[PDB]
């Protein structure tokens, strides 16, 4: 992609792809959002808003040519700059296996946190209603192993009456899961009992929510809409360092909320 | 070129 | 196009295309906007906004993941309903050459008026700056034939210094032109002297503006952006009449204002 | 061309050629000089002077090996730098149709003004005698339409006796022409009467001279001698802007002055 | 079908 | 490459 003016950064082949791979590794396990919603293939660097498919009436019956606006859903562009030490990446070429690019590791994670935030609670400013804002899809849950199983099956039953069925997934706070794993200490693995009561579903632990969440990955209920996917580009050179960045273009919508169940 | 290419 | 639920209207072949042709005839000569701006082929009934290609910064330097929104330019949907007498269109089949569809003629013109309004002054509500709002491109003009010629040639010279050159066109109030044709009564045709001082350009008389306007139709300076082009559909049946309508989906932007010159 | 170090500017394909096209559009209508003199195809970035073809005697008859220097006519290099906002041309890629490059528009025009100056009055410093400095080829002209026609035909007659004949052209002050077009207001087009009395010649209005000028474009009388033609290159990057420039290499000579007639 | 088809 | 290419 030509605009990330990467060709102009003072970096070798090895260097560029060493930076890329590091960020790819982190994004893969830290974009908790994408682990269970679906992504809508990159629409292009210039895609500006995703159509919502409604009109905004703006006329009296006093006017003959009645009319309105088409509701769209503008995409966020984000740009997280960071600096890397040149005379250090140079070291990659000298042989050095691990080069010090913690400057990048953090920036990546912060971008990751950003996106999840939008998937999970949304920017009111951008018009996207987050996952957790769907109050009508909240049910109460205990704190025993047994209380969780109960929740699951009651959930599977709310789905059953909406027709909603995919493979089912448990999104769950990392620490909360450590806690359920306390009382279920070697009688029989909680992992498998949850996966069973989910009918062959999977379980995603995450530090992006504080409670729990249940969805069906049957697909097409949680669109993350990509314009230009997460890329790395070059901004400038600060004497003895390089300023790269991390751009993305996106938005999000919960289409069929009935594929969603929130917890306590 | 560029990009990064993640999407699950 | 399936959505204008035309197949469900109680109308014959002859009938439908008789309605269509009538409206086509009027729109062709009454869409004064399109006579000189260019159109960007139908982007589709669901196109919701045309990208403007800018960001809207929305973050402090306090945030690490800086970000904003992508400026787009939402399209207007319009819908002008009207009624036609059934037991009269039936008459088309009995043989009647001219069927009474003045109900439609007016509706068409009103939709026409609408679009021109947006091309010429815009809806502030929709985000489109009309043609006449470009104050910086206004120059003073007299009222003699000689004063007009003068205006033209001075205009052609402002273009010349911006590099702007196509064929040149004179948009002009219908009555104002009748008045310039008063003093230039058979010495030598004003038509040809204006067309000459425009360098082989053309002249469009119109009741959509009160003064005058000069543009180059070199193209790509005045985008009328179509989503679903002007179509006719069917809404419902009111006992002994039919309610059809006229939909469109569009927006407009003046790209290179330097191809534009306003008058007195 | 390798030296304009364009490959080193942080600019995309779209970006570079969008800059180029803007400059090309303006140069085309603002290099009034070239509209009627001929150009001698690019001699090369290193061409240093165009031979004049004379000797400069520099020896007494006291010396046996008599000798002199060869009169040449050194070329001007010009270099007009200007700045463009990077994070704004970046916007071209986001979709933006018109990108704000007025910084360039002006710089172009100033380079244009420069060249015309040398064609019309010359730099004494560089050794080039301008067009208007040829006093012997000046004749008096009135201010009526009739007085102009008169001038023309008398001019065509001074040519006729020097054997000078091409198509004939009228170079003329822009405002002066508006003034002759005052009294000739719709009896019969001045345009065509001048073009007729010029025997099918053309008329160039221009804000580069204050009076008028008549030449024959038969060719080879007014050499603009190009070394490296008008090009755009890259100088440097100022934090958040780019400094490009406009170079040219040229000189000028009026070969056969009898193809030239100056006015009042 | 539908549409109308004007565009100059 | 470079250049600009005007000449009448």
């Amino acid at each position: 992609m030509e605009f990330l003016k990467r060709s102009f950064a003072p970096l070798t082949e090895k260097q560029w792809q060493e930076i890329d791979n590091r960020a790819r590794e982190i994004f893969k396990t830290q974009l908790y959002g994408r682990k269970f919603v679906d992504v809508e293939g990159p629409y292009g660097w210039e895609y500006a808003a995703h159509p919502l498919g409604e009109v905004e009436v703006l006329s009296d019956e006093n006017e003959v040519v009645k009319w309105g606006l088409r509701k769209s859903l503008p995409l966020i562009e984000l740009r997280a700059t960071f600096t890397l030490d040149l005379w250090e990446l140079d070291n990659l070429e000298r042989g050095k296996p691990n080069v010090d690019l913690s400057s990048l590791e953090e920036t990546v994670r912060k971008v990751a946190e950003f996106e999840d935030e939008v998937i999970f609670r949304g920017c009111e400013k951008s018009g996207v209603k987050g996952l957790l804002s769907f109050e009508e899809r909240k049910i109460e849950c205990g704190s025993t192993p047994k209380d969780l199983l109960e929740a699951i099956v009651r959930a599977l039953s709310i789905f059953s009456k909406d027709g909603i069925e995919g493979p089912y997934t448990l999104v769950i706070n990392t620490d909360r899961w450590i806690n359920f794993l306390k009382e279920e200490a070697g009688h029989y693995p909680l992992e498998k009992r949850v996966e069973e009561c989910l009918r062959g579903g999977k379980i995603i632990t995450t530090p992006r929510i504080e409670d729990a969440l249940v969805v069906s990955e049957r697909g097409g209920d949680f669109k993350l809409i990509l314009g230009q996917d997460l890329s790395i580009g070059y901004e400038d050179r600060e004497k003895d360092a390089v300023r790269l960045f991390i751009t993305e273009t996106f938005t999000f919508q919960v289409v069929n909320p009935e594929a969603l169940i929130l917890l306590k | 070129g560029g990009d990064l290419g993640i999407r699950k």
